[PDB]
RNA sequence: CACACCCAAUUGGACCAAUCUAUCACCCUAUAGAAGAACUAAUGUUAGUAUAAGUAACAUGAAAACAUUCUCCUCCGCAUAAGCCUGCGUCAGAUUAAAACACUGAACUGACAAUUAACAGCCCAAUAUCUACAAUCAACCAACAAGUCAUUAUUACCCUCACUGUCAACCCAACACAGGCAUGCUCAUAAGGAAAGGUUAAAAAAAGUAAAAGGAACUCGGCAAAUCUUACCCCGCCUGUUUACCAAAAACAUCACCUCUAGCAUCACCAGUAUUAGAGGCACCGCCUGCUGGCUCCACGAGGGUUCAGCUGUCUCUUACUUUUAACCAGUGAAAUUGACCUGCCCGUGAAGAGGCGGGCAUAACACAGCAAGACGAGAAGACCCUAUGGAGCUUUAAUUUAUUAAUGCAAACAGAAACCUGCAUUAAAAAUUUCGGUUGGGGCGACCUCGGAGCAGAACCCAACCUCCGAGCAGUACAUGCUAAGACUUCACCAGUCAAAGCGAACACUCAAUUGAUCCAAUAACUUGACCAACGGAACAAGUUA
RNA sequence: GCUAAACCUAGCCCCAAACCCACUCCACCUUACUACCAGACAACCUUAGCCAAACCAUUUACCCAAAUAAAGUAUAGGCGAUAGAAAUUGAAACCUGGCGCAAUAGAUAUAGUACCGCAAGGGAAAGAUGAAAAAUUAUAACCAAGCAUAAUAUAGCAAGGACUAACCCCUAUACCUUCUGCAUAAUGAAUUAACUAGAAAUAACUUUGCAAGGAGAGCCAAAGCUAAGACCCCCGAAACCAGACGAGCUACCUAAGAACAGCUAAAAGAGCACACCCGUCUAUGUAGCAAAAUAGUGGGAAGAUUUAUAGGUAGAGGCGACAAACCUACCGAGC
């Protein structure tokens, strides 16, 4: 199929670009996730994840003031638009965000551990052991992956030799280097998931379109059968 | 007791 | 339902020549007196009734140009004069049709 | 007097039409050779023409000077888009079938003519750099589903109006098809049209109107029609969705709930990150419960039942009128069907239900309109089992496989280590090929399939299937139970099986009704051995189900 | 006497021989047949299956470069069905021919046109005067069914025996095929013309030649050997596989658009109710207006709505609010 994807931007810019859907269909034109068409249509704003990049002619530590918290309409999570300088960029918002608060950005990791500001953003290696953290990366440079979704928080469990324990949302822990820049606080939109959609009209107007109606006797469990061994083949079924 | 249908045959118009 | 058997050519003819399918010969059938064009006994004849609608549309045809337009329907008698005649005595008060050709010998002035 | 001259399948002959060739022959033949070599029959093929049948069906508002006017309908019309491509403009024509007509005849043929851009289409120098704040009268207010519209800097550049679309009664449906057909206006027209060819006013049929008294007594059912109407039960929460062309539902989906899987990026998921994503169950909520299950209930329903009242021709019990149809007149003109028919009734007979046969009875010949008892009426579909060593879909602990994919192992390879790739193994996944052995009305449950005996064919042999009943799938004694060889029997074929004199060699053809299994192949030096191959003349290895 | 019936060429088939074609101008890979701007996209990869083995699962012939012979031999093979060499041997080889067809034949062909299908693809029908048409005063007669000429008179498989005589009398249960047995109310046939169905080996037999030899290398022979003559049909599935062609219908999706009066209400997958979409019930219709429509009555009609345009997903698949629905008017697997 003559499919192009329309993340062809190689410029960041803060102004929403128009995207296209895409179904469910990958490359080829064909179903690959079941579940996905329509709804309304959604421009995409650009979301820096990498919350310590200075500018050009500037370097080190610096600081941005939030200019507005809005939705977003690609993540469950709402982002703030943020300008440090001469810039202004996309981050994702936290639990307590408000239109003219004052963020910190720096890589410095000092030989104790420093006050943590929520929606301040420092390395792994001067945060408080317990404090909440979000939108973490696996190595330094790498950009913000894990613990974006709405609410989501990260824990500090310890930090040894450089290293540092990051217990996921999924209750998993996680090992990085400390010189990893994490997000202090939670995600905005704590109280996402307890949204009620409604009707299934809401549903269809998110994306989502409805299941198949077969009725798969497959499963976790049932559709997988245990074989039996030839000993125990005999007491598989006994008449009643 | 499946339908069967049998499309109609069409002659040529030359005739 | 349909046929069980082809019906025979024997079977048609005794069906298709019955006296009844038959056309029955007409006995009206008279000369008119005055062209000698055939007629039948109660249907005016033929040609003679061409003669006065050919004349009858040439009469209506001169009204035409008189009214000149519809909705204009005298309110008084009406006389149809050809060439060679006059309003008569009680041809007075009437719209008079002039007709540039001599007067029939069937239609008689009254 | 003559005499080969009355059987299916099959078999043996003697003749032979037509055709071509060799040679004759020369108003159509002879002797030979050769072959696309002979049609009362395949729901045969093509073509012609009958039958049904001049039947079904089809069509044109009225008068008129053919100027015009009148009656009626308008749920249409006009334009654009798309499509179509000259397809009711003029002229002429031996013209002459558009489902009637037709001289000007014309939605036919030929020629000629035509739709003129302002509308619409066909656009743009480069490189960088910019673009957080909806729409809805956008002002209030109130949102979520978060949205349909923006540049600057520098460089380059000042030539000019080309090209194409433009018609119509039009497109997709085999047709001048009651269908399908986007948008802008008109919302009843200022535009566009004609339901009746003429007649008669039978039945039957369709639609409509009216009805005494009664008001569901009709009926599977208040279906239709009339009226504008109450109370529930069952099921499904609800709006929504589905078998286009017999099922709109109680089925599916659905918020809500629940289970399972996944710790992550440059083409789906996703430019996302467990408050996420995917695979599923269930069907909100509320109550109750386990550590998942049961009730209640708001509205809602072309769901399935029940009911008050009303309503009514649904009915007691039908009737009247109008329209279409109808019948007749004129024009045009099909289809299924059809062995031949000179095509009666009653009893009897008969592949068992007779127009055709037997015995009686009836009987001039023909149309036209009705009827639907028969011609096991006609077409197609389907039901019902059964059969095929005929198919296919689906399912699986049917048989046969891992080529393929994934996860590992060792080898290979690198190598101070590691990976990728490749080869070979091992699991798993997902698939691939193939098959459903017979007998017992069917299904369920069981039995049965080979061999011997009896009831079982009384007396040579054979023979009663199905059926009823009892057995056999051994064992024991020998160890010349060695080797050879006349003549015979034979389970109705074959295969296989059985008896046996003499002779050599020894001694001084074992019992037993059945007590059994071919070929191939495998093992072995040879000898010899190997299957509840029991479906027992045996396929090297394959089940179930289809409504 | 109408409809018709007749005709002889057009051309074709099989061989031989010889190795064939494609620039007149203009246009033609973009939406082919379109004068005129920055591309970078590039080709190669075992066939399978039907069928045979009376199933099927290993297997099952498909010119590979010299006719003949070795030879259906050695070999191979559920050692089954069947498959099958080589060493070796070694011939002629002159296009212009026909016991080929003659308009239902011979190529499908008058043409791959008309027409049918979205496409791949399928695929016709027919012509006939004479030396002269610048002779149409033509090109006699006769022939299928069908008709007309010319409807019919008790009664009956339509005929036969007859008879002075059509009928009347007497006698007679249509044909084919399939079954033990068909008048059978079992199958097939309206009718006419044309077309349409028994192909071959060993052995044996028969008739010639020669003869312990036969035969124009090879092969057989205990009278054989050589040659000839003489025996083995037609139509029809559902299927399977390979390669193409299809999402202009429909299923879902993508892009960017459009539509939804009035009223009650309220910021409603709200109510009533047009346009519009759908198709509940009844009736008409059933070769119909229509290979699914019409009239009335109905459900929805600001939304999970309806809809125009372009694009995508293709058959070992797609898509699916699962109906085994739909994927161009036969989808349990399209054409
Ligand atoms: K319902
Ligand atoms: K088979
Ligand atoms: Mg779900
Ligand atoms: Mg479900
Ligand atoms: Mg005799
Ligand atoms: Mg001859
Ligand atoms: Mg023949
Ligand atoms: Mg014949
Ligand atoms: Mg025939
Ligand atoms: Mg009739
Ligand atoms: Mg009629
Ligand atoms: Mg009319
Ligand atoms: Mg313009
Ligand atoms: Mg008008
Ligand atoms: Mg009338
Ligand atoms: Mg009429
Ligand atoms: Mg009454
Ligand atoms: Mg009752
Ligand atoms: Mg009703
Ligand atoms: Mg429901
Ligand atoms: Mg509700
Ligand atoms: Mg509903
Ligand atoms: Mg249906
Ligand atoms: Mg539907
Ligand atoms: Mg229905
Ligand atoms: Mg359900
Ligand atoms: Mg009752
Ligand atoms: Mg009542
Ligand atoms: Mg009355
Ligand atoms: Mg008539
Ligand atoms: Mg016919
Ligand atoms: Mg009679
Ligand atoms: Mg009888
Ligand atoms: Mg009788
Ligand atoms: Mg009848
Ligand atoms: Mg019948
Ligand atoms: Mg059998
Ligand atoms: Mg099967
Ligand atoms: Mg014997
Ligand atoms: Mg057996
Ligand atoms: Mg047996
Ligand atoms: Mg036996
Ligand atoms: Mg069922
Ligand atoms: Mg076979
Ligand atoms: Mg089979
Ligand atoms: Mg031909
Ligand atoms: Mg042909
Ligand atoms: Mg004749
Ligand atoms: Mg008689
Ligand atoms: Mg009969
Ligand atoms: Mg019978
Ligand atoms: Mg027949
Ligand atoms: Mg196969
Ligand atoms: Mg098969
Ligand atoms: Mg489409
Ligand atoms: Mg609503
Ligand atoms: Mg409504
Ligand atoms: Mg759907
Ligand atoms: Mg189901
Ligand atoms: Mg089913
Ligand atoms: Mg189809
Ligand atoms: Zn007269």
């Amino acid at each position: 199929a003559n499919f192009v994807s329309w993340k062809s931007r190689t410029k960041y810019t803060i102004t929403p670009v128009k995207m296209r859907k895409s179904g469910g269909r990958d490359h080829t034109g064909r179903i690959r996730v079941h579940g996905i068409g329509g709804g309304h249509k959604q421009r995409y704003r650009m979301i820096d994840f990498l919350r310590f990049r200075p500018e050009e002619t500037k370097s080190g530590p610096f600081e941005e003031k939030v200019i507005q918290v809005r939705y977003d309409p690609c993540r469950s999570a709402d982002i703030a638009l943020v300008a440090g300088g001469s810039r202004k960029r996309w981050i994702i918002a936290t639990e307590n965000m408000q239109a003219g608060d004052t963020i910190l950005n720096s890589n410095h990791i000092g030989r104790m551990a420093v006050a943590a500001r929520e929606g301040d953003a420092h390395p792994l290696g001067a945060l408080p052991v317990g404090t909440l953290i979000n939108n973490v990366e696996s190595e330094p440079g790498r950009g913000a992956q894990y613990i974006r979704a709405a609410g989501t928080c990260g824990v500090l469990l310890r930090k040894v030799n450089g290293t540092a324990i990051i217990q996921l949302p999924s209750k998993r822990q996680m090992q990085v280097l400390e010189t990893c820049v994490a997000t202090v606080g939670r995600v905005s939109n704590v109280d996402h998931n307890k949204r009620v959609i409604g009707k299934a009209g809401r549903n269809r107007w998110l994306g989502k379109r409805p299941n198949s109606g077969r009725w798969h006797r497959k499963g976790g469990w049932a559709g997988r059968k245990i074989r039996p061994l030839p000993p125990m083949k005999s007491y598989v079924k006994l008449p009643s | 007791t499946k339908k069967r249908f049998t499309p109609p045959i069409y002659q040529p118009k030359f005739k | 339902a349909a046929p069980k058997n082809r019906r025979t050519i024997e079977v048609n003819r005794c069906r298709r020549r019955n006296p009844q399918k038959l056309i029955k010969v007409k006995n009206n059938i008279d000369v008119c007196p005055e062209c000698g064009h055939l007629k039948q006994k109660h249907v005016l004849c033929a040609y003679c009734y061409e003669k006065v609608c050919k004349e009858t549309a040439e009469i209506r045809r001169q009204i035409g140009k008189q009214e000149g337009g519809p909705f204009k329907a005298p309110t008084i008698e009406t006389v149809v004069l050809y060439t060679g005649e006059t309003p008569s005595e009680q041809d007075q008060g009437k719209r008079i049709i002039e007709r540039d050709r001599k007067r029939p010998s069937w239609f008689t002035q009254n």
